[PDB]
Order: C-alpha cells, then structure tokens, then sequence
C-alpha cells in the first residue's frame, strides 16, 4: 500500500 | 499566485556548510510540505527531504540525513535547506518544490526557480562584460545581431536578461564553456530590426551572484 | 528504492507527429483502495524546474495543452503527445510517489526533425574595452541551422589555427526547432595586433561548400 508519509501533500479522497 | 523564489548561486570550500533559503508567498505557507530535490550533471533529479511547513516536522533521505537539515520560519513564509560537510560531489541546482498537492480541495505543483551550488577550492572570479556590437560583419537581410560576451568567471551560473527583460524574442544565451585556466566565458545575442539601430537601445543584463556581480552594459554600432 | 525506468531515452519527431514514451516501475503503483496510479509525469526544458504534465497516472493537469495524455497502472505507463509542437521540445520524466524516497526516472529526450536550413554566420571584432585588459576574443556566430553539425575552423591572416578556440550550441529551439553556435577565438592584444585578417569558415549540410566570414583589423 502506499507510504502516506512519502509525500505529506497527496491526500485523495 | 502561487510561488517559491530561491536565493542566488553560491560557492562553497570542501567541508563547509552552504544554507539556501526559499520564499514561499501567494498560498496558505503553514498548509504543506515543502520539498527539496537536487540536480546534479546528466544525474537524475534527486529528492532530499520534506518539512511540513506548519509543525515543522521533517523526513530526510538516507542518502543526506547526517548532512541535512530543513527548517522553516512561518512569520517570513520561508523554508531553508542547509547542507554540511559539503563534498565537490554536491555541486548541483538544488530546488525547493511543493510536489504534487492532491488534495480534496487543491491540485497544484509549484517549484522555485533552482540554486546551483558549487563545491570548490578554487577562487570565486566575477566576469568581465564586453559589447558585442552590431555592425555591417553582423547584419543579414534586414536583422542585425549583437550580443554581450561575459569573460572569465568562477563558479556557474550567469544569467543574462536584455533590456530588463523586455527583449525575448531573437535572444540565444549560449551554454558556458570552460577556459584552459578553468574559467568560464559565454556569449549571449540577440537578432533586432536593422532599420531601427538608431532609436532603440539595447542593454545586457549581467548577473554572477557568487561574486556580487550586476553589470548593464549598453551596446551600440 | 522505487527504481523508474524510462524508454526510449531519446526520441526525434517531425512537427506534428505523434511521440510516445515508456516508463515503468520496479514496484507497482497502483493503489487497489482508490484505484488510483501514484504516478506523475514532469517536462523540463534548460535552465528551468520541471514543470508538471499528468498525476495520478492519467490526470491532467488544468492548463496543460491537451495533446498531452497519460495512461497505464501498476508497474507500465505512458505518456503521449498526440501531435508534437515545436514547444514540446524538453526532457520529460515519471515519478512516483508511493513510497520514500520519491523517485524520478531518467528520462527520455524528446527533439524535432525538421528541413535543413544553413546557418547565418556572423562575426564580431574585440571590442575595444577588452583591448585595453590585453586580451582580445574574436567571436563567430552561426545562427539558426539545422541540423545541429557544423564545423567551425578559424584562420588568421589566411592560416588555419588550432588550439585557441572554444564553441557551444544551443539547445533546440522552441519555436523554429534550429540551433544556433557560438565560437570564441581567444588571443592575446599583442598576437591580435600583429595580424589583419580573421577569419571564421564554416560546414554544415546547408551549405554547398564552406562559407568564410571575415575582418580586417
């Protein structure tokens, strides 16, 4: 699954 | 609008530290992350880290996280990356980026305009600025060419603008190329109306930020 | 590391025609959750940022010309410009943003085929504020050729030189896809002094046998 922490300004839906 | 402006061009010794700082302005500063990511010669882009400009937390690649460091300063919207125990390897355009937004309300991606930072023993020179001036050996079907030739100087870049800026079309401002004695020169011209030498005037604007160089040199027939 | 593999690494195209490039990931990107691609595809021309094309494998970008489309998932994508203009002229590169550290792929170079066209060869003396530092460059311009081969040789007072003279060519230019050169011979006042005719003689495939630009001191 995606890291959410490797690029803090991608926040999908 | 949205923007991220960089401080100029630096020279730095082996094993010292160089510190480049990025305005942030026209955007909610404290909302996003600003990235850093280098570009070294014929290397691919390469990212450093990111600080969350609101609480400042960061992430830094293996790569640089003994010899990064990534601040902010939210009163005067600014983001700065310093790196120490610089290595002649670490000579690159260093950039400052918000990378990707993609989010439910915005989907932007903005970069500030690069600092290219070199590594060096050797002396800081700023250049010498001589006309290239139009004449009959420069003229073809009605377009003149003249130009400013930028002799000498140590380390990259120069940037060379004509008439503030207001002059684009015709201009071709050509790579450096390096001297035997390990300087640089480059030219950059500019092709204008032949019929109009008389009235118009046209001035090169020289910048070599690593020595404090700003030159406006005025060239005529 | 999420390694970003692109293909070809450099692409010529006459104006107009469709170009296409390939990049692919080591590790897929592809999200089952949202069905989304965390993929983006950058354009970069000399001396300035990337600039941003295509995110999420295939959207858009507001503002960006809509020649230009992004497709794939997983671990294959690809980018096309469907009728490539003389603007599109750059590197362009994928990136991923699915893991740390981002990563970008190495990108592909992306050029205009386009009719010959010979050079307009130019020549300009020192100017006389670089005489009194007791050096003196002589530079040969040639403007706006292609293809981008030319041979530039300098001569003096009829003689061929050799050793004394450095030259760089343009990137390819974004609106008539030419290149322009620049050489400077470089001497000493005293040497420019001695001499009265400097010459530039230029070859390119414009041409039907070498053109001579020169000067008398």
């Amino acid at each position: 699954n995606p890291d959410p922490n490797a690029n803090p300004n991608v926040d999908p839906n | 609008q949205r923007q991220l402006v960089q401080s100029g061009a630096e020279v730095k010794k082996p094993g010292a530290s160089v510190k480049v700082s990025c305005k942030a302005s026209g955007y909610t500063f404290t909302s996003y992350a600003i990235h850093w990511v280098r570009q070294a010669p014929g290397q691919r882009l390469e990212w450093m880290g990111w600080i969350k400009a609101g609480n400042g937390n960061t992430r830094y690649s293996q790569k640089f996280q003994d010899r990064v460091t990534i601040t902010r300063d939210t009163s005067t919207t600014t983001a700065y990356m310093e790196l120490s125990s610089l290595r002649s390897e670490d000579t690159a355009v260093y950039y400052c980026a918000l990378l990707t937004v993609l989010t439910p309300d915005d989907a932007f991606d903005i970069w500030g305009q690069g600092t290219m930072v070199t590594v060096s023993s050797a002396s800081t020179k700023g250049p010498s600025v001589f006309p290239l001036a139009p004449s009959s050996k420069s003229t073809s079907g009605g377009t003149a060419a003249l130009g400013c030739l930028v002799k000498d100087y140590f380390p990259e870049p120069v940037t060379v603008s004509w008439n503030s800026g207001a002059l684009t079309s015709g201009v071709h401002t050509f790579p450096a190329v390096l001297q035997s004695s390990g300087l640089y020169s480059l030219s950059s011209v500019v092709t204008v109306p032949s019929s109009s030498l008389g009235t118009q005037t046209y001035i090169c604007n020289v910048n070599h930020k690593p020595s404090n160089t700003k030159v406006d040199k005025k060239v005529e027939p | 590391d999420i390694v970003m593999t692109q293909s070809p690494d450099s692409l010529a195209v006459s104006l107009g025609e469709r170009a296409t490039i390939n990049c692919k990931s080591s590790q897929s990107v592809f999200y089952s959750s949202n069905n989304k691609n965390y993929l983006a595809w950058y354009q970069q021309k000399p001396g300035q940022p990337p600039n941003l094309l295509i995110y999420w494998a295939s959207t858009r970008q507001s503002g960006v010309p809509d020649r230009f489309s992004g497709s794939g998932s997983g671990t294959d994508f690809t980018l096309t410009i469907s009728s490539l203009q003389a603007e599109d002229v750059a590197v362009y590169y994928c990136h991923q943003y699915y893991s740390s550290p981002l990563t970008f792929g190495g990108g592909t170079k992306v050029e205009i085929k386009r009719t010959v066209a010979a050079p307009s060869v130019f020549i300009f003396p020192p100017s006389d504020e670089q005489l009194k530092s007791g050096t003196a460059s002589v530079v040969c311009l040639l403007n706006n050729f292609y293809p981008r081969e030319a041979k530039v040789q300098w001569k003096v007072d009829n003689a061929l030189q050799s050793g004394n003279s450095q030259e760089s060519v343009t990137e390819q230019d974004s609106k008539d896809s030419t290149y322009s050169l620049s050489s400077t011979l470089t001497l000493s006042k005293a040497d420019y002094e001695k001499h009265k005719v400097y010459a530039c003689e230029v070859t390119h495939q414009g041409l039907s046998s070498p053109v001579t630009k020169s000067f008398n001191r």
